[PDB]
């Protein structure tokens, strides 16, 4: 109650000043739930789906890629994300194939930071399939 | 810019350093460490440039 | 701290890769909006 | 016909599963101490 | 020998009923760290404590009948 | 000095009547149909298997999946023969400690001889955990082998000891009702304690997950 | 002579439950701080409260099993 | 032989209150981390520790009253 | 034998301070991990950890007070 | 018979030194996790551990001090 939820891509805007009681965000260092007066933090995101529960009967299943959640002192949040798409624009069939090919290059990485780049890529496709 | 006719050259600061962003107004805030604030303060540098570019 | 930490990376270098994978899992219809953003146009000039 | 319904199963896993001899030896020795204590009452 | 045997079986049983006090230290105490992250107070949050508070006391008042089972 | 509890002194008898009828009887509670559509009482038995066959399948994911079609027969037998005995005067075969020492050891030693017929070196080179430090080799391989041979005793004795422990509180809280010809207000509260305790004694289904599963972990780890 | 030894061997056997009087105090205090972070209680988080409860009461009550056998 | 039972009984019955203090340190050791995460002191958080000290000590101080009737 | 009942009780009631010994060890295990998240030290972070100590050790010290009456 | 009450008071009183040995595992466990947030360690972060370690062991030695009084 008496909240404000803002959800904006760089090119488009989903929510402006319209809050619905509960926001689920995948944090880099875990996960959290927003329930009308959460103790404010400054967190950053991991690849994972955002399921905003509208009042409105049902929920809203978005899927962010990397953004920033700023819940602040007054009861108002500002969730800004870079690639915030829904579910139906994605195809599951291409997401299955992209996993094991990046696992195949993981053994074939000679350097230490180039292999660390491969570990970033397999994590994002892992949250891709399990969200589907 | 304000309108079609009149614009204005403006000024906005960038708190890029983590420790100047470590003051009295952040001790009220939650479990953010110097690694989380390192990742977050970088991302707001890319959001002030995209604001400036538009 | 993670594997992209302590190896010498930045969070933009993290955020470039995980957002690029979402633009590869899109369909043929919404591939143009992945071509729309595609922000590789700024050149690099350092004097040395 | 309580055999050929499950005969393909038996020689698959009774190679390790039908080792009740250790149960038979740990059983048969467990017979011995109880007849012995009633012998000495 | 009769009243000698009864009472030191009764006192040594009542040690176990303060053995569940150390649980409701955690039950009533770990409500604090949950309430500060999220103030959804009259939700199942305080009511899950009652499922903790009276089930951990249910091992506390468990042995107390067993002590009075050997009082008589 | 208001409410004086009473007690009755009577021997609590785990006798041994004719068992080989009582073992066979929870087989005929489950029928098997030779038809496509079934008859709405097998059909909720047939669904109940297709749940928990999808949880002892998912972990293993090998060619050790052949073993798993037996492990769902092991869950229905002591799932049933622990649930039949809650009735008024019935008798459970998993009360006696005899057969449980014949359920552990022919199954537990079927696991250590599974990798020893295929791997022959690295099954019990799982005794080597990590990148070996020097001061604790003898303190380790006398510990991780004494916690191997405990496992058959650890698997059977945990089943017999708490199943019978359910039956005594059924009697003793129940028998204190009968001998409560003192003040009649407290009779109901002991009765209400019983009908809560009989709900807790449908954790005799919950204690069969903790017998098939730590048989899987004791199979998945070795193989 | 062993009539007292019937008692204290039962009177000492009962305080071994005093672990599990606190051991379920952990798992209910540790659930509310697993819940206030993430309000999805109808999922498997509450199902790990009861299996943790039942596996702790399985090691709870059978310590009182050795209590009655020393008596009866 | 009556005197040899009354004095071992109450001293056995005192053992349990050690369980009470070992949980009552947690109910202020969760409020230290409670207030240091969200300064909500004067509201409902501190009053829970007032309930938290009052509750678990009632599991404790009754066990001392058990020791008195063995002594008296 | 009459003096023997004096000796057996206090060594049993001695152990009721063992848990209250660890019941002050955790209230300092909080203020390490409490302060390291909000440097508001000289204010009511430290002033509360003072109160949790002297309350809990007093309930351990009263357990030693009954050890003297069993002794005397 | 006069020697036997010396050793029960010796054996049962020494038990309580176990509890404070459990407490200093907490405070030295908590200094490892408090440092991993905020490396201000050589300041009052580490100094609060040696505050707490001396205060818990003072209780455990206070338990052990009656073992030398009641034996002698």
């Amino acid at each position: 109650g008496q909240m404000s939820f803002t959800f904006a891509s760089p090119t488009q805007v989903f929510f402006n000043g319209a809050n619905v009681r509960q926001v689920d965000v995948p944090t880099q260092t875990g996960a959290f739930g927003i329930l009308a007066s959460h103790v404010p933090t400054l967190q950053v995101l991991r690849p994972g789906l955002v399921v905003v529960h509208a009042e409105d009967g049902t929920t809203s299943k978005y899927f962010v890629s990397s953004g920033s959640v700023t819940v602040n002192a007054d009861s108002s949040v500002q969730l800004l994300a870079e690639e915030a798409v829904t579910l139906d624009m994605l195809d599951p069939g291409v997401a299955k194939a992209n996993l094991e090919k990046a696992q195949s290059e993981l053994l074939g990485a000679a350097d230490e930071a180039s292999r660390a780049e491969i570990q970033i890529r397999i994590e994002a496709n892992e949250a891709l399939v399990k969200a589907l | 810019f304000r309108s079609v006719i009149s614009y204005k050259t403006e000024e906005k600061p960038i708190f890029s350093l983590d420790t100047v962003a470590s003051a009295e107004s952040m001790s009220i805030y939650d479990d953010i460490d110097a690694d989380v604030l390192r990742n977050y303060q970088e991302y707001s540098l890319a959001n002030i440039i995209y604001y400036s570019l538009k | 701290v993670a594997y992209w930490r302590q190896a010498g990376l930045s969070y933009i270098r993290y955020s470039q890769i995980c957002a690029k994978a979402v633009r590869d899992a899109l369909k043929a219809e919404f591939k143009a909006n992945a071509e729309k953003t595609s922000g590789s146009n700024v050149k690099i000039v350092k004097v040395k | 016909f309580q055999f050929t319904g499950i005969k393909k199963y038996f020689n698959s896993y009774t190679l390790t599963g039908r080792m009740n001899c250790v149960l038979a030896t740990y059983g048969g020795i467990a017979l011995l101490v109880l007849y012995f204590k009633l012998r000495s009452k | 020998i009769d009243t000698a045997a009864k009472f030191i079986g009764a006192g040594a049983a009542t040690v176990g009923v303060a053995g569940s006090g150390a649980g409701i230290g955690t039950v009533f105490g770990s409500m604090i760290i949950g309430y500060a992250r999220n103030p959804s107070l009259k939700q199942q949050l305080f009511s899950y404590a009652i499922l903790g508070f009276a089930l951990s006391e249910a091992m506390g008042l468990f042995c107390l009948m067993v002590a009075f089972l050997i009082l008589f | 000095n208001e409410n004086l509890f009473a007690s009755f002194i009577a021997p609590t008898m785990m006798g041994l009547p004719i068992v080989t009828l009582i073992i066979m009887f929870p087989s005929l509670l489950f029928p098997t149909p030779k038809r496509l559509i079934n008859n709405r009482t097998i059909s909720i038995q047939q669904w109940l298997i297709q749940l928990t066959s999808k949880q002892m399948m998912a972990i293993h994911n090998q060619k050790g999946q052949t073993w798993s079609l037996m492990l769902m027969s092991l869950i229905m037998f002591i799932g049933s023969t622990n649930i039949l005995g809650l009735l008024p005067h019935s008798f459970t075969p998993t009360t006696q400690l005899s057969m449980n020492l014949g359920m552990a050891i022919p199954l537990w030693s079927a696991t250590v001889f599974t990798g020893f017929r295929y791997k022959t070196k690295t099954s019990l080179a799982h005794f080597l955990p990590q990148g070996t430090p020097a001061l604790l080799i003898p303190m380790l391989v006398i510990i991780e082998t004494i916690s191997l041979f405990i496992q058959p005793v650890a698997l059977a004795v945990r089943l017999t000891a708490n199943i019978t422990a359910g039956h005594l509180l059924i009697h003793l809280i129940g028998g204190a009702t009968l001998a409560l010809l003192n003040i009649n207000t407290m009779t109901a509260f002991i009765t209400f304690t019983i009908l809560i305790l009989l709900t807790i004694l449908e954790f005799a289904v919950a204690l069969i997950q903790a017998y098939v599963f730590t048989l899987l972990v004791s199979l998945y780890l070795h193989d």
